[PDB]
């Protein structure tokens, strides 16, 4: 990846205690009982990418990645890089960025 | 219309994807023979010998000769095809210049 002397700051979130309902006399220590809670939503990001196109005049075709798997069973794995069986969500194979051929 | 020394036209080979639309250009040298001693045959087989009578024909020959361009692989390279089949799902044929020059007998 890109190391960076300044990189996007980092985002933290809590949710606010609720006490307990106090006992009537005065308790100068403070209030350890709560309210159980928790919290939900939802949360986008946009990215900006900056990309190169390029121009090789080499004759022959280059390799590219495509997708060679024979065959599946959706009884079984689903379709790689699909929902499986069960309802999880599996990523078949890694993938790299370098496929283009260009010289030294 | 200019002398014998310069010349009338230089090498031009390109593509460029330009956008929705792209630019091939290419250059070639041919060669031209003399044909029939400058002379109209008429030529024709009849059916009866050899393939059969499905096979009769009849017509003239020429000593003319001509430019045939068309295919795909005339106009693309096997990198500049891929680059297309890949990423684009459709094409057609917009224009195009034809041009010859640096004749030489």
């Amino acid at each position: 990846g890109f190391g960076l002397k300044h990189p996007p700051p980092m985002i933290l979130i809590k949710n606010t205690p609720v006490p307990a309902d106090p006992p009537t006399t005065f308790n100068p220590m403070p209030q350890t009982s709560f309210i159980t809670e928790y919290s939900t939503g939802q949360v986008t990001v946009e990215m900006l990418w900056e990309v190169q196109k390029e121009s090789s005049k080499r004759w022959n075709p280059e390799v590219q990645f495509t997708s060679n798997f024979g065959t599946s069973d959706p009884a079984v794995d689903g379709i790689p890089f699909g929902i499986n069986n069960l309802g999880t969500y599996v990523e078949s194979r890694p993938i790299g960025t370098r496929y283009i051929s260009k010289h030294l | 219309a200019e002398g014998v020394g310069n010349s009338s036209g230089d090498w031009h080979c390109d593509t460029k994807w330009m956008g929705d639309h792209v630019i091939t250009k290419s250059t070639r040298t041919w060669v031209l023979p003399t044909y029939g001693n400058h002379l109209y045959g008429p030529i024709n087989f009849d059916g009866t010998t050899g393939s059969g009578a499905n096979a009769a024909y009849a017509g003239y020959k020429t000593p003319w000769g001509y430019f045939d361009f068309n295919r795909f692989h005339c106009h693309f390279s096997p990198r500049d095809w891929q680059r297309l089949i890949n990423n684009h799902t459709g094409i057609r044929p917009k224009g195009l210049k034809i041009k010859v020059f640096n004749v030489q007998v």
